[PDB]
């Protein structure tokens, strides 16, 4: 009846997606995962990494 | 127990009583407070489905938003928040009768989603995947005139149609002057022994006034100035006096 | 540090889902064209990505 | 705690007191500031449920898009963010009295959602498979001519034979030329006891202007008056130069 | 801090301090940039509520589709996108008082959803169904007339009657020739103590010319020119060439 | 990188230079074309708010019912689909200046709105129970006659006052003759080098042309006219004949 | 493949092929059926962005309430029902050419919308706050005199000089009489091959009818009237007689 | 089935089994009930799209609020309402034929809305950033002279260029005066066969008042006056006095 954009309370049925998340994780190859690892292991302090050093 | 004492009303009961065995919608009409109700459970109680449920819904009642997963169901997960399976009212309904009060009210999108159930004969749930078969007796009522409403283009020609297949109306109170007395009287003994009163009868001038007033609210409206007329009145009989306020 | 601990536990987690579901895969391919590691080619079956999902 | 001194209020209290043993709708129709609410809490008082909830309702405070599930309730599930079942406005009075304030203020939208609760008393819920039945004894109040809004078509005909079952008007306080002068004083005393002033009682000029003067809100315009008299009085009586600059 | 000196200016204080006990709403009316908020602050000031919130509330700025959330609150599950109770406004300045500014750009929509509020205090929030009674002293301003609104049809009239206990006018400033000089004074001592300028006073020409312009935007305005002569100012008294602005 | 030769318009920017230690709203009116924007620019440099946000704002950009989520955002659940609380303008600028353009095309229910945010700089969010304060200065510009409107009764007079702190009012091209020269040497020697030509300058007759035509865009219709003769010119010196335009 | 013939013509192909290392705006004008919109393609064509989007947009069929959010863009939480980021027109065609078709039927409000972003060429999406920065060549067409409109008060004079840095006018057909004939044969080889008809020429007669109509709607007229005669025609020539449309 | 035995109508029928071949929009003017969608029909039949939909829209009726919506659809998102994609007529007649009855009845604005879509036949959704792309034959009807509409001015001339590529004109019954007979005779045939009526034929003295009477309603008025007249026959003939009845 009417076409306008507009700020109201309704009672509304919502559907949403849920997958996207830890998908990508699987097309990469070793050395792409490795490297993406590197970059999560950089910016979170509480991840590290076995060494032998 | 109700009151069927004039030859256009009696016509009525015996079409009713022609009608009930058949298996297709029916669609009533008149105008405010002349019976569909009534008839429409005299057909369901006549019928051979009387054993089976009766729901009868009001049609304004629904919220658009929902108004297909209030009528035909949803399955777990159709939508955020569904947390069980709940079945329609066609589901519910299912071997009875389903009645559709004001079946005027509802928007272009609500008629042509009922009318596709009700043409193809079957549907599928908000959620789910396998369908489901009717088996429901479709009766609707309104007071709406319905001509008017496919003329302007509130109501699809397409549904009127189908729905059309059978059609009772009843007329207003005031051509069926015969039938006032005797629900006058058919009130009168209602509510007096409801609330302990001894009046027992209307006085002959009472009764001249009953046959001359127009009833724009019909039976109900009868029946609302026979309950004042009770409450109020303390004497043995009912006279044009007391009527005369009301009327 | 909390904020940082869940989100490593969510990569550990990832990675070892990712890991996982690459050995099912692998040895359902294997299962699958057990005429080839004894013959050689020759002997390939027609599969397709249908067949092991 | 009441004033009915003028002979039309005594008649609306004879009124009352006969329909204590009813149940049907009563509908209060006058001008603003006559004591519509007055009379709707004396009729539940009155009446056999007196110890049951009296649910007030402002029917133009409810929004438009969640009218059904503030008034019917919903199960859980029913719709996004259900997350439990609540009850609605007729289950939280079911066994008292629902009074609906400013009901002429209805849009002809929501007036088909009440067409069948109010004859009969069954209803669904939002998401619900079982039918309610619930008995609320219903007063509604309006300031505006209910009959003139029907006739000019803003208002449900089917609505109006509904509610208006039994009919009280409450005159304007310019016909209730008697209750004038006990209002003031009654007021007078409250408001005397509530700042701890030392006034007593009018002047016969301040009397006299007060039974002059064509009173356009009625009895709050009165409590308003008199509030301002006792606030700025400055002895032991109220003389005509305050109220006069008053009115 | 305020300039109270001509005589229609300080029967309103006194008026104000006579009300100090009063609970009752203010209105408070009069022309752009009189002081309707000042005197609304003084009044706040000067009451036993003191030391308790003061919400000033501008009600022009309100979406209709919202209002009834903002001024009542809402509960959990009330609609879809509603995750947690939040309080309104009524409840946020409860014990203290509520400045409804600008009242009469209200719609008659949203003038019908106070009417229960104003008065008894008591209220349901949005899907909540237990009654919430509140505290709170309701002052109201406008530049508009309510009283010529009300029987021209844009005001409602029982909502008049309900603000309107004590009524509150500001006089214009070309009526109050008695508060331009010291407030002339005070606006340049201020604005040369914030801008660090050397200006000291005004000569008699300009003072001359101050009494004789008939202000329109009132206080506000008389601070503006104050302003402005102050910040393009060189020496230490302002002569009339530097009011030109006024001819 | 701007023109100000004419009497008229070096007042205004002495104007503008004194007033570099307030804070008060500031209103400019004109005709299309005359400089208003240049002008409110130079006022934001020429502060202490020099490297504070500037933020310009068509305000007959913003629908009509997001009117108030826009200017001063909202919080999470205050209508269906707020999933997540999100700032205004108010916020956004906050601490720098808000520029107001276009103001007189600002209907009357929507004028009602920003009528305690100009003064105070107090508002409460959409949702939101606490009260926010901001310190912004707000620089507003119009082509219309605001007292005039007011006057008639379609804008409103509380708003006015509130927004005309200090005025200041551009006077058109047509009688700003002694910058209608440098404008065009300034505007030919820009698009010549953009456009990589050879003209550098008028014939006598053009500048004769140039300083009688009744300028109705003003300055945006000179550069026009400028960027024309440009693009289409052959020689070294635009002739009469390329200004036929005119 | 398009034909230029008339001295006219050329003169304005010699425009376009002098303009094409420019970006300004262009405003093209002219009856209706000229060509405006083979001159854009054309004018698209021979520039820069030869191998960029070329959005052509009718300004006419975007609804009034939606203008902006079809332009502009919104964020996630614009508005009721708004679910995801969508971008506009005016960043669908960065790096490329829009094409504002009809742009004299735009009401003022909406002329309002597009001051800023025609110049700057920056602006802010529904509900975002971060500034989008875009390089988009505007095109515009319209049929009606815009300086006659901007005289009268029908177009905003603040679009007018933003859009016609650059103005083409394309002269009615009866003024290129040179370029009848051509375009003719162009047409009728055009449907001769598409229809599968032996016709091959006109008449000399027919060619001086041809010539001699005062074309009203131009080249569309004369490819309507071209389409009848080959669909009608039998013979090897197109005669006078099958011309009979014409008067 | 339909019946075409006037020269004129023979006419008619070779010019649209010539023009079988062709795509152009078609253009139809004439009086009510001289059968233009008989005539429309009956081109899409022998066209090379026989074995594709037949849209029908009558654009008068639609709501202006929506008239965009109903043609072109809309995205997911686009406003306040689309929960759900949607798709329009232009784009359902995908590969058929749209039918616009009642084309001289719409609005001045809304024409302006399809000037793009008949010529090129591409759009977007509403909300929708990639461009739709049809072939839809476009068939037009209108009960006025168009020509004459335009010279009025209350017609765009835009549109009337993009739709007149090939008109046709049918003359009412006052001008047919051969055709009378042979579709009253099948009518009554038609429905003698639908209602296994014992009628055969008319009598001599019934036919000569059919061309007697004039027509107004032409073919479907007739048809109404012969079913009536069908439904009130009792024998194998019928006389002039059944027929005479009605008029
Ligand atoms: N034949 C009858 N005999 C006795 N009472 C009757 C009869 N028909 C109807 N009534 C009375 O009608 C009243 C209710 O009216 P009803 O439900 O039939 O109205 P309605 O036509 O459906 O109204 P609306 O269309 O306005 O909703 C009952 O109290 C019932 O007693
Ligand atoms: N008989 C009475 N004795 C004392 N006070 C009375 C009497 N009648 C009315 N009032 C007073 O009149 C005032 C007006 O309020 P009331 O709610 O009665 O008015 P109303 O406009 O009819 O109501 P509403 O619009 O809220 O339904 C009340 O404060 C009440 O105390
Ligand atoms: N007596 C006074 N002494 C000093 N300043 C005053 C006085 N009266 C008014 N003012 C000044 O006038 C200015 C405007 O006053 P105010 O905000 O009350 O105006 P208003 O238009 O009536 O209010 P509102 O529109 O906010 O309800 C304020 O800055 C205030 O300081
Ligand atoms: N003094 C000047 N020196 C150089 N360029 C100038 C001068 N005055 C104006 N201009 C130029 O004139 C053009 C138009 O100016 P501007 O955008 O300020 O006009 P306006 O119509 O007042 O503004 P708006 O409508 O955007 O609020 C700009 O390109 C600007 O650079
Ligand atoms: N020089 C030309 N050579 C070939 N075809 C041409 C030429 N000029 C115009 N046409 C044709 O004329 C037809 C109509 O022209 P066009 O689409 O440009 O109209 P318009 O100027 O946009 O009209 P309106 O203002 O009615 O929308 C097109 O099909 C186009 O191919
Ligand atoms: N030549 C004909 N032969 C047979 N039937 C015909 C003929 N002309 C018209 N009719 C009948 O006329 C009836 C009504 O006319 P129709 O609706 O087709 O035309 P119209 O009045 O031009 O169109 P519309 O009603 O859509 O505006 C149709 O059902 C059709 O059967
Ligand atoms: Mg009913
Ligand atoms: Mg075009």
């Amino acid at each position: 009846m009417k076409q306008g954009l507009q700020l109201r309370l309704s009672q509304q049925l919502a559907m949403t997606p849920q997958l996207q998340q830890a998908i990508r994780l699987l097309q990469l190859s070793t050395l792409e995962l490795q490297q993406e690892l590197q970059q999560a292991l950089e910016s979170n302090p509480l991840l590290e990494q076995i060494d032998t050093h | 127990e109700y009151v069927f004492e004039s030859p256009k009303m009696k016509e009525i009961l015996e079409k009713i009583k022609k009608i009930s065995c058949a298996e297709c919608p029916v669609l009533i009409t008149g105008e405010s407070g002349v019976g569909k109700e009534v008839v429409a459970r005299l057909i369901h109680k006549l019928s051979d489905r009387s054993k089976e449920p009766f729901v009868a819904l009001n049609v304004a009642s629904i919220p658009r938003d929902i108004f297909e997963a209030e009528l035909f169901g949803y399955e777990k997960g159709a939508f955020t928040g569904a947390v069980s399976s709940k079945e329609g009212f066609f589901e519910l309904a299912d071997g009875g009768t389903l009645f559709l009060d004001e079946i005027g009210e509802l928007s272009l999108e609500a008629q042509a989603k009922l009318l596709r159930v009700i043409e193809s004969g079957k549907f599928y749930r908000l959620g789910g995947r396998k369908e489901i078969e009717v088996n429901v007796r479709i009766l609707a009522a309104t007071n709406r005139n319905i001509k008017e409403l496919v003329k302007e283009g509130k109501f699809r020609e397409d549904l009127y149609y189908r729905l059309g297949v059978i059609e009772i109306e009843i007329p207003p109170l005031r051509e069926r002057k015969e039938d006032i007395i005797p629900l006058a009287n058919h009130f009168l003994k209602k509510f007096s022994r409801k609330y302990a009163k001894e009046v027992e009868g209307f006085t002959k001038s009472a009764q001249e006034l009953l046959l001359s007033y127009p009833w724009y609210g019909n039976v109900r409206e009868l029946k609302n100035v026979i309950e004042r007329a009770v409450l109020f009145s303390e004497g043995k009989f009912i006279d044009r006096g007391e009527l005369s306020c009301l009327v | 540090i909390r904020s940082n601990l869940q989100d490593a536990k969510w990569l550990i987690k990832s990675l070892e889902s990712r890991n996982d579901t690459l050995l099912r895969v692998s040895r359902c391919i294997v299962e699958q064209q057990q005429a080839f590691f004894e013959q050689g080619e020759e002997y390939m079956k027609p599969m397709v990505l249908a067949d092991i999902a």
